[PDB]
């Protein structure tokens, strides 16, 4: 009996260890109303969470507590965990031990405060933090190979050989799904369709998920998109109003491969994977080329694998064979790894108990990382 | 002055600028021996020193046994 | 053609016309068309059904005001063509659009269709020899006579902050908010109705604007002026009737610095300035704080600079010199900038000929914009 | 030749240039080419797309920094040639390259292709009368005024130790490692991200270099100070923001003594010095321990002499006199040596003439260079 709770900046995937899919999946967001001194009606909650905040977008100011995979507002983060445990899962944190997920090369303060809250506030019997990239290997049952776990906050590439990580080869990029949404809003406004407010930002994100796809040849696709109006598709808003996205449809995801558009002054996601392999040992490079895994929900763009294959192949040697591993279920690949690891009898020893926390302190999390 | 004197929508008898008040080790270690560099003295010491550059070739050529560049200062 | 260029400031409130040789804009009139309130089918009534500038001022009570431009965007193009035809009339300037070139002042981050359609009018409706659209923020710096400087241009339709260093405009740090002078007049009309003075007619909206322009002071401490009993300063209407403004005078513009009070989802005028500087590189941030320039008409409010300096100082880093160098002619700065730019020999290369527009197409205006 | 020879110290961090006989290098500027990343909009703005030396230092925020040479190996030759052109320009020496002979000072055990191409430029692009390339270690001895001594020259790009006895150099006992000052700056940046301070931009990396120089001490016992709670020493950034460096001050520079921290299979700086001596003949080993000369900027860390002497004493034989000598002008020692050697009449015979290069070619440089 154990709980797996992924602390994603976009979506919170929670469930019991051994389960195939997460039980409770909701957006990690807090919505507080823009209330004036004028009297309000009955059934009014001071702060809404998840589906409720998504339903009442009109009045509620939506503030993500996690910014670039870092918890900015810890008080709101506790309210997300409180809704997750008590309301969504319908389980006491005192009963089951909780498996948590961290991004690589995160600030040390996150682990320190994380463990304090779970043991002190929630009084959990045990808590273990795991690397998202390491868990995704358990989902694929592969000890060797690199993973490109691209989230809403950040994107990172962690190469692991025969279940041994190369810490020097780990690369972190702040470019992620949330930055793409803000880019799409700007270029849609230039077309004519203006989106300013927090509620409108969420509507544009829902539009992005439906229409946007990755082009194989960016210049040729834009040249063809300029010529013909076959790619131009219509989208119906919550209001009767209908919009035509046009050439901007496939323009948004290009920023991942060419960050110069957003102005990141960094290398593309395909260059990050290649650069990481170059930092890795010469012998194991062959196996990393053979096992390039794509993880997270930011790699669910249609035809991203086709563009990735072309770009990596160009960078890689001509003699070398480059194989990209893109399973249908990438979105829940990190959580499934957590469920498999938590289910494994070996992991039973890895749990940090309340007694161990009290004796050692919050510094115990830093010792039992890797 | 006459330019904005004619115009109606101009600031008159107001301050132009709104601004805030103007607000006004290893080389000294004991373990290492500290040397003062005097290039004039160094030149005088090495001034009359010469080298023999005849037959000079530092390169990784195998032929003709071992070589030592700069034979003498004769 | 060698003939002097005609500068036209595309202000949502008042259009400012004149030649590049002129030191000041000679012709400044409200940017709206006045039509009779009653729909006139019979003869012996007001003929033409178009009153612009002083003609509208003469028959103000009889006519109904409709602004063709909202938040720096043209809604009714037919009305705007009549206004631009009035710019090239016998009444104002009295010159041929075929002889003299034109310099336009388009707001930043507008839809591409608005820019393309605006250009089409001056080439198709008007047979202009040459046309050049320029950036409002850049022109303000030519007027002031400095290359480096932050330009906080608070207009009637739009408020935007552009940081420019050594004649380089950072496109990523630019911030635009729709809450401008026009909204304060709308909010004051609401507050005046809360005082017990109704302004039902569109003509009475101009009297709310007149009250704001005459009597509107920004308090340093709003709680002391709210607690203190007001003098209740009377304003005299053209008819002779008096209005007691009272606390509505100073507690109306508060929404510029605190728009969350009424319930408008925006940062605020003091916030947009600070954030725009924070986006820039660490090396330039200190120079941008030491060089701030106020532009637009919504800076003429009594005690604006005093309140702004205090609000910026609290947000800005400690022990940093903050110099807000306001000119006396903030309202007319943008047009003077255009006159200077047009006067420069570099402009000769900048503008696009009518013949080039006929051959190249519409795209021409986008490539030469920057 | 009547025209004085030009000394060019091609360092990874800063290039030191001047004429032979000069007491100190007159012209010292950073070794990188800065290109403007932001768009030029205004007329009268900064001219040129290339900024080198004090112009790049003044307007750093606008520019993107790019080092042409890494570990004493020219990566981009086009950029390196332009910097050598800058040395001769009106801002720097302001002299003709064809009139003055040149003295180049490269690091030991560099690739032959680098030396060959570097020389080609000074005979083909520049019509130099004669070129002589010299070793860094040999020049340091002319500055100190000693024929016998071990020269541990830890630079920004490369760290090497060359034992030389009474003028004689043992080429087989020379030890070279790529890890140098620039790697510690990158390694410190890793700790700043872990503490929670982001410095992504090429300009922000130069601030990290300034932070390293200001606040970093070398611990006598690393494990002791690592465990003990560190005082959070505050540093003020150019904009005004304060950062707490804390334990990263001493944990970052440790890389010099422990290359396993980054994960490179190389010897520590303390092992390089002793190992280089141990390779030398049994008779001379005691004299080489007696005559140890420190050089390079990477020895300027507080407690370098104390830590090095402790590490050398442990590795060195028992009952041996270990005297470590530090010139007061550690940074300028290499250049001063060049000026002293260049001023000598024996230097005339050492030259490779333009005519000699044209006849023999690349062979002449390999034959006459050491
Ligand atoms: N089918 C799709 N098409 C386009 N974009 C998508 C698609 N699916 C996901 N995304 C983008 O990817 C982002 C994150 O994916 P998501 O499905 O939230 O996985 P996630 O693991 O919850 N991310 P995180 O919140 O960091 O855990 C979304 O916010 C979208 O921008
Ligand atoms: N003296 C004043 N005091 C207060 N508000 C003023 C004053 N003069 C003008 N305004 C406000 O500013 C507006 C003028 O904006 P303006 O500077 O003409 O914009 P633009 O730069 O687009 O031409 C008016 O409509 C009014 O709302
Ligand atoms: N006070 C200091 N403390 C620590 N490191 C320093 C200090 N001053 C300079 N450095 C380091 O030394 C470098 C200078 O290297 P330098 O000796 O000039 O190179 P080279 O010998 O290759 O010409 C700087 O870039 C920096 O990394």
């Amino acid at each position: 009996a154990a709980l797996v709770v992924d602390n994603g900046s976009g979506m919170c995937k929670a469930g019991f260890a051994g389960d195939d899919a997460p039980r409770a999946v909701f957006p990690s967001i807090v919505g507080r109303p823009r209330h004036q001194g004028v009297m309000v009606g009955m059934g009014q909650k001071d702060s809404y969470v998840g589906d409720e905040a998504q339903s009442k977008r009109g009045i509620l100011t939506l503030k993500y507590p996690i910014e670039h995979g870092i918890v900015t507002n810890w008080d709101d983060m506790e309210k997300i965990w409180h809704h997750t445990f008590y309301n969504e899962l319908r389980v006491a944190p005192e009963e089951h031990p909780v498996l948590l997920t961290e991004a690589p090369l995160n600030p040390k303060a996150n682990r320190e405060k994380m463990t304090q809250i779970m043991f002190e506030t929630f009084n959990t019997p045990a808590m273990y933090v795991a690397i998202q990239a390491v868990l995704s290997l358990y989902a694929s049952g592969r000890t060797t190979g690199i993973v490109m776990d691209s989230g809403d906050g950040v994107t990172h590439t962690v190469p692991i050989y025969e279940g041994y990580a190369l810490p020097h080869a780990i690369l972190r990029l702040d470019l992620a799904g949330r930055d793409l949404t803000d880019y799409l809003m700007k270029i849609l406004t230039e077309r004519g369709y203006s989106f300013t407010t927090t509620a409108e930002r969420e509507i544009v994100r829902d539009i992005k998920e439906k229409l946007c796809y990755v082009a194989l040849d960016f210049e040729q696709e834009m040249a063809t998109a300029a010529s013909s109006s076959s790619l131009e598709k219509s989208y119906e808003l919550p209001d009767g109003q209908v919009i035509t996205i046009g050439n901007e449809r496939f323009r948004c995801p290009e920023a991942l491969f060419q960050p110069s558009f957003l102005g990141m002054e960094s290398c593309g996601i395909h260059e990050t994977t290649f650069n990481s392999i170059m930092k890795c040992d010469v012998d194991i490079r062959k196996d990393l080329y053979a096992n390039t895994v794509l993880s997270g929900g930011t790699t669910m763009y249609p035809g991203i694998a086709d563009r990735m294959q072309k770009e990596i192949t160009a960078l890689a040697p001509s003699t070398m064979k480059i194989k990209i591993i893109a399973p249908p279920e990438r979105k829940y690949s990190v959580w499934i790894g957590g469920s498999i690891l938590a289910s494994l009898s070996t992991f039973q020893q890895m749990w940090i108990s309340k007694q161990e926390y009290d004796e050692s302190g919050p510094s115990i999390v830093h010792r039992k990382c890797f | 002055d006459p330019k904005y004197a004619d115009l109606p929508g101009i600031a008159r008898n107001e301050p132009d600028v709104y601004e805030t008040s103007d607000l006004p080790e290893e080389l000294t270690s004991t373990s290492v021996e500290h040397i003062i560099v005097n290039p004039n003295a160094a030149y005088d010491k090495f001034k009359d020193k010469r080298v023999g550059t005849k037959g000079l070739d530092f390169s990784d050529r195998i032929g003709k046994t071992k070589r030592t560049g700069y034979e003498s200062g004769e | 053609i060698a003939n002097q260029p005609v500068v036209i400031d595309n202000g949502s409130g008042v259009i400012k016309a004149g030649f590049a040789g002129d030191q000041i804009p000679k012709y400044c009139f409200p940017n709206y068309v006045g039509r009779p309130k009653h729909v006139r089918v019979m003869a012996g009534a007001l003929e033409g059904d178009i009153f612009i500038g002083p003609k509208a001022e003469e028959h103000r009570g009889l006519l109904s005001i409709r602004y063709p431009m909202e938040h720096g965007i043209v809604k009714d193009w037919n009305d705007m063509e009549r206004i631009w035809q009035y710019v090239y009339s016998k009444d104002q300037l009295q010159t041929f659009s075929e002889e003299h070139p034109v310099l336009l002042t388009e707001a930043p981050l507008n839809p591409r269709k608005n820019r393309e359609r605006a250009a089409e009018v001056f080439f198709e409706t008007f047979n202009v020899p040459a046309l050049f659209i320029s950036m409002q923020a850049v022109l303000s710096l030519y007027a002031t006579g400095r290359t480096t400087g932050v330009v906080l241009d608070s207009g009637d339709g739009v408020t935007h902050a552009v940081p420019i260093y050594e004649g380089f405009a950072m496109p990523h740090s630019i911030m635009r908010i729709d809450i401008a002078g026009r909204d304060v007049s709308r909010f004051l009309r609401l507050y005046l109705r809360k005082e017990g003075y109704d302004f039902h007619s569109s003509s009475e909206f101009e009297i709310v604007k007149a009250i704001k322009e005459r009597a509107c002071y920004l308090s340093i401490n709003p709680q002391k002026d709210e607690t203190l009993e007001t003098e209740k300063a009377q304003y005299y209407l053209p008819d002779g009737s008096t209005i007691e403004i009272g606390p509505s005078r100073f507690r109306a513009p508060e929404l510029l610095f605190r728009p969350d009070l009424i319930g408008e989802e925006s940062e605020g005028i003091h916030e947009v300035l600070v954030f725009a500087i924070q986006k820039s590189d660490m090396d330039l941030r200190r120079t941008l704080f030491s060089n701030i320039v106020l532009s637009g008409g919504s800076t003429l409010f009594k005690g604006f600079g005093d309140r702004l300096l205090s609000e910026v100082k609290k947000l800005a880093p400690k022990d940093v010199k903050i110099r807000i160098s306001a000119p006396q002619e903030r309202l007319y700065s943008t047009w003077i900038g255009g006159s200077i730019l047009a006067s420069l020999d570099t402009f000769k290369k900048m503008w696009v000929s009518k013949k080039e527009y006929e051959e190249d197409g519409a795209r021409s205006i986008h490539r030469k914009t920057f």
